[PDB]
DNA sequence: CTTGACAAAAGTGTTAAATTGTGCTATACTGGGAGCCGTCACGGATGC
DNA sequence: GCATCCGTGAGTCGAGGGAAGCACAATTTAACACTTTTGTCAAG
């Protein structure tokens, strides 16, 4: 978000976890799409 | 050994981050039987309790840090020192 | 057990488990005195077994214990910790907070990309004990009793407690929130433009993060009290400081679909 | 201003009447006119004879006959007084003594059933309410493909909801069918014994399929007596119980037997019969006569299930999504099976009475308690999921209200439990169910609309209408056929051409069994009577459908329904000719009964002298307020001496205009960015619209106060409130209620009441404060009405009730309720949504001065600025189309008719358009002005983008771009004109419920919760915002430690920290630190009531005390 | 007896209360056989123990019996008026010594109490506890005006005298948290009664005309 | 976006020190009423009003400009945390 | 029936 | 005084269940059908739970905090805050012994 | 500041009236009653 | 391996939705005087 050495302190697996789930609508549902990261 | 994201959160060994996600009575069960204790590393051990996150702002790591001006350093510093 | 306005008394469900398993258990004591059949203590030994069971974790084991006359069954001490509508999820993770408001969004294409148009009079509710002091401090009220009735009704405003409140929120933020909050770009920080009307008025650039359009959404506003939540929203969560995107380092705040078109 | 007519498709038969799913449905169940000897055994009348006679097994209480009388008060008493619309119930019944032989007949009064209303809904305790109709899997034997194992089939017997258990028949891998009942399965030939069937009758039937017959005749069983087989059967089902013949017997023919326990329904006897191939004499599995089982169903469905698992031609699975598999219960049956459930209870309590007290002396009075019955009407009219709220925005919410099929209910679906295929479009809904029609979200699919067309037939199946085709020749004969009769013919398409009633066509577009196909005139043997029967009423209301994509249709139906009545309401320019029968269907409106003479017309009342000379007066519906708050009044539309003749319009309702349903206004349209407040969806609008009260609409709020007694003293409604000064009581009258007429402003008192203060010593610093002023407390308090934050209007009504009154039935304790009615006059405003037809929506986020708006050359400026950058995502062109006929309509002052699938064509729009320009441009020429420099400057531009052909004169291309339905607009704030051509023209924009009036809500502090100690929620309750998980995240990931610990703590629960940060601002001051909240307090005192000793600990392993050695025994 | 308040089983347990008092008080002298005995303490056990356990809030056996009785009786008018009594009706039915008051309070006495987990709505996520505020805990502006009080009034009695000021704030209770008495105050400062009755009342008289002066302290009065 | 922002981001190691920086500061300026500001009169910020310019009442406001002069020191294990407070007082007394 | 405790006494109270 | 650092959760013994408790419930009352008030061993009884409104016993006779801390001998009511009220809790005294259905289901 | 008489408020019995709690009824009666399928689909964990 | 039992399924809002009686002993409550305790008045 800064483009720049993380800073001590953050919060990275939040802002992980929200970064991988906020485009989970975008991913097809219809082995493939949603399902198949569900079962990753 | 590999398992999988609900698995590994509710084998974490902080009961009340693992009771306030799933399996309530089986994660409180295990826990009271045991006699375990949340030493409240993460974050949402904190947010329970109302305390200060250990991320951000409430980190250990720039928590203490302290700001004076020179005007009232100098007086510090020489009200110690001339002793 | 509260007794409601209209004289209606409101109980809740752990009473009646408590007074079923207080009935058996001194039904229970008589009995043993009595000194009754084996079958007879039995039975009311299983009752109280079950009765206990019921208060503590209803429907675990067996039928539900239900209310007489409905189906609907009675909430337990687990039921009360537990799901989606427990305490953790429903109180402990989450809560309802004051200094908070909400309206409908409008695009305000004049304001810069760290301002926000909020109403007149959700900042007059939203910021009110900052106001009735400022209103102290001048000489519109003489303390913050009588400043806090001039407030209650709408025909005893003053038109200086407008410039007052122009006051009041100088230089500070406000936090404004779109559900679902996908990700953390769905709270920013912006400074109140106190604008005419009731919607709220967003900047076009960060409509992308918030994933908000003008076809009927609403936003949240809270106030961050203290210097520590102002200091935090104004350096950390301003909407101007939230550029690039935290999942792939891109622009996030980029120009968009009228823009585009006109350059 | 005339109107002009498209399409080429003749209608044979109009719209069925829209509401007769409703108003026949309950009039078959009521019988309440068809004298009692000729009533049929339908409805409540089929209750009674089902239930009844009721046997003591010495004493017999039999049904004659039942009545209803005239309702005690009148439909708008009843919602005045909150009363229910209902009518008395008497069932005449007579007892009969076995023994003496004595028959004494009376009498009873059973209770009261709701009456529906002329338009189709209720009024349950002053509320109108819409029983919604559900749909249903229909009872039936089904056979269904086992899944787990290929080549293998289920067959089911499906009863009539809560009228039986599920029958399965399956043939077990081992050869052995075995039948599962309550979740318990076992061999049928127990069961099969028992119903008189021997070794050699069943290889008479079944031997001739294969070797699934030997699985089936098993000797172990067979040389079993039937009396040994029932008792080994009652063993299996529930077994424990102490088995005896009295005990076996009734358990068996209660089961599958007992006509008051198991009904499959005339619509489960009929499929059964038409799919068996067989006749049955009841409603039952098999029927118990001669002290022995017969069987009735159980033969033919194992005759079936073995011929389609061998492979026989003729026999098939069955699709349960089927239409013709699917039922609808209307409110008729809804109604009708809690009036069983409900009588079935009084039946227990007249057996359970009768055999105890006074035998020889019983009357049926005695006997009948009427309780039971009551209680489960009215808890289905109120508590049930179909008895819904009425919605009542406008004359067409009510309508599609009572047109909506739900899948949910008791006995439905579950919301979340519901898959995909319950929610996919089935072949089958084609002229049934609608389409698009359906709620986007989590409803979608569950929750649907009956087509224009469709009607559901005696047993619950929807039929539509279809044109008898012989030897190519389209005949008026109209034919309605379920889905399942539907699927045996080739049914052409609704727009096959023509020559007088010959199909024209050498090749027909048809269907067959929902496929499309090609095929000659001589294959044809339906036709559909139009493309209307595919859609609801709200679908068919959008012009130029063919032309949207269905996911923005969906929406442009659904938001009609959402729009509100206003004072100046237009009907379309471009309309698709259902507005006038949606008018007239609604009962808004006000027509004339026969030929007659208007006498007197008034605001209030009309007086028709009909030509038979009796005078005939009709109130009209004057300022009164639907469910949604909305003014509902009906506007004259007659003077006096005025001849009407049968069926004119006397009155228009509420969204009518001269009988044309009016939801909006008709605006001129300008599709072009617009400095950036057209973004996302945005609009921006003129001044000129509210100059003129466009978008005005009056709405109205209730306000009830009640005044009780209590044991401090009673509440009295009183102008003389303590420590008020006569600022606040100058609009109070002597009554201390609001005189009419006042305007309110929050904050304003509406009612002024007093309440005993109760007993508390005042603490010491008000007691000094008291003495120091010599004042004495007094020992009432104000607890008065106020209009709350953000409301107001003119008082226009006030109703006091008051104990004792006629048909008020007031609460206990409560000594009277004062209901006040403040209207307000709503003008469009930044933040209201405007919707079209066609699904565009957004919010005025702009209004400009007339000046500054895009104006034609000959300077009328446009009432609304569209962004284009909508229509290409959407792909709803169906609004271009309807602005480019509106354009031509504005300057031709016609208005238009264009029948979805059969209307206008951009050929046919191009020549309305060529007209419009010659008064248009025309105008221009014959007043002495010639084409402007700044429209030759974007004609130069127009013919580089290929708009306009080179070489053409100034005027020619002008044409050419009105043509494409664009002007040369000039821009009001510089005077020049926009660089391009822009499509300006009239569209039909409505504004809707959604407004930013009744959503801003903000709030600093106020009431909390009993438990938790956090802030409520809803603006009704001034509660705060809910900060959930999902919020709390993005704060820590911002790292915001602070800002996310003041809103757990200081701003939500923490009770010591917001008195604190609250006495901390209000002086001036830093807000402190905050402390535990209340929250984590109650999580370890309920931890603590599960046995679990939860302790707070410090550093070194020490307890540490969170609860300030309150809860310390010392 | 089910359907009235308790289970099938409670019912059971109570009933067998009742069958072991028959045993005890049954004669086989009389030569009548045991149910016939048994049956009365059988049934009185069972319909006592709904009269006691039935309710939440307990309501005594007497009233329980009046209550039982007005809903026989109405139930008796209903069917026969063809409509629901009005108190006048039941009042005249019940006998006398009845009334429309009473039978309206007798009404009101036997109105059970609400669940506060009873859902509202399809959605089963609102419930009646979220829409009760709780009016016991002072609110933030009700204890903030408080404390504002308290420090105003602080500063108006500094201008009073060292023992004028302790008067008044013995007298109204502003030190031990309860009034004392002129007899109980003069102990305290071993002056008489009827003194402190007059240094109490011109103290009083003198903090009145500071205010006339100021008007600081009037707005906490309402 | 905030004057400086960009300065004041390099000036620490930790973006989230400088809020506690900024938000420490700002607290000593309201605890002592502005009186202990190192910046110049001509430094001050101003917020507009009807009556005329006058000092930003925003301390958050103050504390970001002042640590941009340059003239503030911040660090841990700088000085006790109650002798800091007690000299404090005496110098600029409130 | 174990999981029901009204068949399980009236078993009980027919030994 | 000193901050929480750790929270630890273990099994409750019938003897710390006792300590916890402060008066034993033994009715099945709530409060009275007439005057409202809490009845006495019952559920909400004031004599176990605390008193309903601040330095106020049951029976009327102390009625400020000057008698802080104190219990009443007419009525046993405490004179303390009625806050205490969401703290203070009682216990049941089974006639047998009960198991915990979730150590058990 | 200190008495001396003064009427009202608060406090202490005393007793009759409401109110509430408990016991008793004798022909013979002896094992419930509601429900019941678009049963929700999947994966994990345990008992075999 | 199969068979069985358990827990899980987005957020914010919104209006709307709140069938026995009687006889008797015991206990609690309300009325009625009659007796100290408290606030006052006028004085000295
Ligand atoms: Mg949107
Ligand atoms: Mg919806
Ligand atoms: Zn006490």
């Amino acid at each position: 978000s800064m483009a720049r050495p993380v800073s001590i302190g953050e919060a990275v697996g939040i802002v992980a976890a929200q970064s991988i789930g906020e485009p989970g609508t975008q991913l097809t549902m219809r082995t493939q799409g949603l399902p198949r990261v569900i079962e990753l | 050994l590999l398992m999988g994201v609900t698995k590994s959160a509710l084998s974490t060994k902080s009961w009340l981050s693992a009771a306030s996600f799933q399996n309530t009575t089986h994660v409180l069960t295990e826990a009271a039987i045991a006699g375990k204790k949340d030493e409240l590393i993460g974050l949402k051990e904190n947010v329970i309790l109302g305390r200060l996150i250990p991320a951000g702002t409430g980190s250990d790591f720039v928590r203490f840090t302290q700001v004076v001006d020179q005007k009232t350093l100098k007086a510090i510093e020489e009200a110690r020192k001339e002793a | 057990m509260v007794q409601v306005d209209g004289g209606r008394f409101a109980t809740s469900d752990l009473n009646d488990l408590y007074r079923r398993l207080i009935n058996r258990n001194n039904r229970l004591k008589k009995l043993l005195a009595q000194g009754a059949p084996e079958i007879i203590i039995r039975n009311e030994k299983r009752m109280l077994q079950e009765a206990v069971d019921a208060l503590l974790d209803n429907g675990r084991r067996g039928a539900p214990v239900t209310n007489p006359g409905s189906d609907r069954p009675l909430r337990s001490l687990t039921d009360i910790l537990s799901g989606k509508q427990g305490r953790f999820r429903q109180n402990l993770l989450g809560k309802r907070v004051d200094y908070s408001g909400r309206s409908v969004i409008v695009v305000g294409p004049q304001l810069k990309l760290h301002q926000c148009g909020l109403p007149k009079r959700m900042a007059l509710e939203l910021f009110k004990p900052f106001l009735l002091k400022k209103m102290e401090e001048k000489g519109i009220a003489p303390n913050v009793k009588a400043a806090r009735r001039m407030l209650e009704r709408q025909r005893d405003i003053k038109d200086e407690v407008w410039d007052a409140l122009e006051e009041v929120i100088h230089g500070k933020v406000v936090l404004l929130n779109r559900a679902p909050t996908l990700h953390r770009l769905g709270i920013q920080a912006f400074q109140p433009v106190l604008v005419e009307g009731q919607s709220i008025q967003l900047h076009p650039l960060v409509c992308e993060a918030f994933n908000a359009d003008f076809d009927g959404d609403q936003m949240a506003v809270h106030v961050p009290l203290s210097s520590f939540a102002q200091a935090e929203a104004r350096i950390q969560m301003l909407s101007a400081h939230n550029l690039l995107s935290p999942a792939s380092g891109e622009p996030l705040a980029k120009p968009s679909r009228d823009i585009i078109l006109g350059l | 201003m005339e109107i002009k007519r498209f399409g080429r498709i003749r209608e044979v038969i109009p719209l069925p009447p829209l509401t007769e799913i409703q108003v026949e449905s309950y009039r078959r169940a009521l019988q309440a006119d068809v004298p009692p000897e000729k009533r049929e055994n339908v409805g409540i009348q089929a209750a009674f004879r089902e239930t009844f006679p009721i046997e003591e097994e010495g004493l017999v209480l039999d049904f004659l006959e039942y009545r209803l009388g005239e309702p005690p008060f009148p439909q708008d008493e009843c919602r005045e007084k909150d009363l229910t619309y209902q009518a008395p119930l008497y069932a005449r019944l007579q007892l009969i003594h076995k023994d003496t032989g004595l028959i004494k007949e009376d009498e009873v009064f059973l209770g009261h059933i709701p009456l529906m209303t002329e338009d189709g809904s209720f009024i349950i305790n002053g509320a109108d309410r819409v029983i919604v109709s559900q749909i249903h899997r229909s009872p039936g034997v089904y056979f269904t493909p086992d899944p787990a194992r290929p080549g293998r089939y289920i067959a089911s017997i499906i009863p009539l909801p809560k009228r039986g258990p599920w029958i399965d028949l399956e043939v077990e891998p081992n050869g052995v069918v075995s039948m599962k009942v309550n979740k318990r399965k076992f061999p049928l030939v127990l069961l099969l014994r028992v119903l008189g069937y021997d070794q050699e009758t069943l290889a008479r039937e079944l031997g001739a399929y294969g070797e699934l017959v030997q699985g089936l005749m098993d000797e172990s069983v067979f040389a079993m007596r039937p009396e040994e087989a029932l008792i080994r059967l009652f063993t299996l089902l529930r077994p424990g119980d102490p088995p005896k013949r009295d005990k076996a017997v009734a358990y068996v023919y209660g089961l599958i037997a007992d006509p008051r326990r198991y009904d499959l329904g005339e619509a489960g006897r009929y499929k059964a019969e038409e799919k068996l191939g067989i006749r049955l004499s009841g409603r039952t599995l098999a029927r118990f006569e001669d002290g022995e089982f017969k069987d009735e169903v159980f033969l033919p469905t194992l005759r079936y299930l073995f011929a389609l698992t061998a492979g026989v031609p003729g026999h098939e699975v069955d699709d349960i999504d089927h239409l013709g598999n699917r039922r609808i219960r209307t409110v008729g049956e809804l109604m009708t099976d809690q009036f069983r459930v409900g009588l079935a209870r009084l039946a227990r309590g007249v057996r359970e009475r009768m055999l105890m007290g006074s035998e020889d002396s019983l009357t049926p009075a005695k006997l009948v308690n009427s309780r039971p019955l009551e209680a489960a009407i009215r808890e289905f009219f109120s508590r049930s999921q179909l008895s819904q709220f009425k919605d009542e925005t406008n004359p067409l919410s009510s309508l599609r209200h009572k047109r909506r099929i739900s899948a949910l209910g008791p006995g439905g679906l579950t919301r979340e439990r519901a898959g995909f295929d319950v929610r996919d479009v089935h072949r089958t809904h084609y002229g049934r169910i609608c389409p698009v029609e359906t709620p986007e979200g989590a409803n979608i699919g569950l929750i649907t609309s009956l087509a224009a067309y469709a009607r559901v037939d005696e047993l619950g199946f929807i039929r539509t209408p279809y044109r008898r085709v012989v030897g190519g020749v389209v005949t008026d004969e109209v034919v309605y056929m379920t889905a399942t009769e539907e699927d045996r013919y080739t049914i052409a398409q609704a727009n096959t051409p023509l020559e007088g009633n010959r199909i024209a066509a050498e090749r027909v577009v048809a269907r067959r069994k929902g496929e499309p196909v090609i095929v000659s005139p001589e294959e044809v043997e339906f036709m559909d009577v139009s493309p209307k029967q595919v859609f609801s009423v709200n679908t068919n209301l959008i012009p130029f459908l063919e032309h949207d994509d269905a996911n923005r249709a969906l929406m442009g139906s659904n938001m009609q329904t959402q729009a509100v009545p206003l004072i100046r309401a237009q009907a379309p320019v471009v309309m698709t000719g259902l507005e006038e029968r949606v008018v007239r269907d609604s009962l808004a409106a006000l027509y004339a009964e026969e030929d007659g003479e208007v006498a007197k017309v008034d605001g209030n009342r009309i007086v028709v002298r009909y030509e038979d000379g009796r005078l005939v007066e009709y109130p009209l519906r004057r300022f009164y307020r639907s469910n949604q708050g909305t003014a509902l009044d009906q506007r004259p539309r007659v003077v006096v001496g005025q001849r009407v003749r049968k069926g004119d319009l006397l009155a228009d309702g509420p969204a009518s205009e001269n009988g044309f349903l009016a939801l909006g206004q008709n605006v001129l349209v300008a599709i072009m960015p617009f400095d950036g407040y057209n973004f996302e969806d945005a609009i921006v609008i003129s001044e000129e619209l509210l100059k003129r009260d466009f978008y005005t609409s009056i709405h109205i709020e209730r306000y009830e106060i009640e005044a009780r007694d209590t044991k401090l003293g009673p509440e009295r409604i009183t102008r003389d409130i303590p420590h008020l000064s006569e600022a606040a009581l100058r609009d109070l009258d002597e009554e201390g209620v609001v005189r009419i007429g006042a305007e309110v402003k929050p904050g304003d008192i509406l009612v002024g009441r007093t309440s005993f203060k109760g007993e508390s010593e005042p603490t010491p610093e008000e007691r000094l404060l008291r003495s120091i002023f010599g004042e004495k407390a007094r020992d009432v308090k104000d607890t008065s009405l106020r209009v709350p934050p953000g409301e107001g209007g003119i008082v226009v009504r006030t109703v006091r009730l008051r104990r004792g009154d006629p048909g008020v039935e007031l609460k206990p304790g409560v000594r009277e309720v004062v209901r006040v009615y403040v209207a307000q006059k709503r003008k469009l405003q930044v933040g209201d949504k405007l919707a079209n037809r066609h699904g565009n929506k957004g919010v005025v986020a702009k209004i400009l001065p007339v000046e500054d708006m895009p104006h034609l050359p000959d300077g009328t400026p446009v009432d609304v600025i569209l962004n284009p950058l909508g229509v290409p995502s959407r792909m709803n062109l169906g609004q271009i189309l309807e602005t480019h006929l509106g354009l031509a309509g504005y300057f031709l002052g016609q208005r238009y008719i264009s029948p979805i699938f059969d209307g206008a064509k951009e050929p046919e729009i191009k020549e309305l358009l060529a007209q419009a320009f010659e008064v248009y441009f025309g105008k221009r020429k014959g007043e002495g002005f010639g084409v402007d420099k700044r429209e030759v400057e974007v004609l130069r531009r127009a013919e580089k983008l290929g708009l306009v052909t080179p070489g053409k004169t100034p005027e020619e291309q002008l044409k050419e771009l009105f043509l494409q339905g664009k002007v040369v607009l000039y821009d009001g704030r510089t005077g020049e004109p926009i660089e391009g051509p822009i499509v300006v023209g009239q569209m039909f924009i409505m504004k809707l419920y959604h407004m930013v009036e009744d959503k801003m809500h903000a709030r600093s502090t106020g009431p909390y919760s009993l438990i938790t100690q956090q802030p409520l929620g809803g603006k009704a309750q001034f509660g705060g915002q809910r900060f959930g998980e999902m919020e709390v995240w993005a704060l820590e990931a911002y790292g915001a430690a602070h800002t996310l610990q003041e809103m757990l703590t200081l701003k939500s629960d923490d009770i010591e920290g917001r008195n604190a940060a609250y006495e901390a601002i209000i002086k001036g001051e830093d807000v402190p630190e905050p402390s535990v909240p209340e929250s984590f307090r109650v999580l370890v005192k309920e931890l603590q009531a599960l046995a679990l000793d939860v302790q707070t600990l410090d550093e070194k392993d020490n307890p540490v005390d969170i609860f300030e050695g309150l809860a310390s025994k010392r | 007896y089910t359907g009235r308040g308790l289970s099938f089983l409670d019912l059971i347990q109570e009933g067998n209360q009742g069958l072991i008092r028959a045993v005890e008080k049954f004669e086989y002298k009389r030569r009548f056989k045991f149910s016939t005995y048994a049956t009365w303490w059988i049934r009185q056990a069972i319909n006592r123990a709904i009269a006691d356990q039935a309710r939440t809030i307990r309501i005594p056996v007497h009233m329980v019996e009046t209550i039982n009785k007005l809903s026989r009786t109405a139930r008796q008018l209903q069917q026969e008026l063809g409509r629901e009594p009005t108190y006048e009706e039941i009042a005249e039915a019940m006998g006398p010594g009845w009334d429309a008051k009473r039978v309206e309070e007798t009404l009101k006495i036997a109105q059970e109490p609400v669940s506060l987990e009873t859902p509202i709505g399809d959605e089963k996520d609102s419930f009646y506890g979220d829409f009760i505020p709780d009016e016991h805990l002072p609110s933030p502006v009700d204890a903030a005006t408080q404390s504002l009080l308290s420090e105003e009034l602080e500063k108006a009695l500094s201008k009073l005298s060292e023992r004028e000021a302790m008067v008044l704030k013995l007298r109204k209770g502003l030190i031990d948290g309860r009034e004392h008495t002129l007899e109980e105050v003069g102990a305290f400062f071993g002056v008489t009664r009827e003194r402190i009755r007059q240094i109490e009342n011109k103290a009083l008289r003198k903090l009145k005309y500071h205010e006339s002066r100021t008007r600081k302290l009037r707005d906490f009065l309402d | 976006a905030e004057p400086g922002i960009d300065k004041l981001f390099g000036m620490v190691d930790s973006k989230y020190r400088l809020t506690v920086v900024v938000a420490k500061r700002a607290q000593q300026l309201l605890r002592h009423g502005f009186k202990n500001t190192v910046l110049e009169p001509e430094e001050r910020p101003k917020m507009q009003t009807l009556e005329g310019l006058f000092d930003d009442p925003n301390a958050v406001t103050w504390a970001m400009k002042e640590l941009l002069t340059g003239r503030l020191v911040f660090g841990e294990n700088l000085v006790p945390e109650d002798r800091l407070q007690k000299e404090m007082e005496r110098l600029y007394p409130v | 029936s174990t999981s029901d405790p009204v068949r399980q006494y009236l078993h009980e109270i027919g030994q | 005084k000193k901050e929480v650092r750790k929270v630890r959760i273990a099994l409750a013994s019938p003897e710390k269940i006792r300590s916890w408790s402060y008066g034993e419930v033994e009715k099945p009352e709530t409060i009275n059908y007439r005057t409202l008030k809490p009845e006495r061993d019952g559920l909400f009884d004031e004599r176990i739970f605390g008193p309903i409104k601040d330095y106020e016993c049951a029976c009327g006779k102390y009625k400020r905090q000057r008698f802080e801390g104190k219990v009443c001998e007419r009525c046993g009511v405490e004179v303390t805050k009625s806050i205490v009220r969401r703290y203070r809790m009682g216990h049941i005294e089974l006639a047998t012994p009960a198991a915990h259905i979730w150590f058990v289901k």
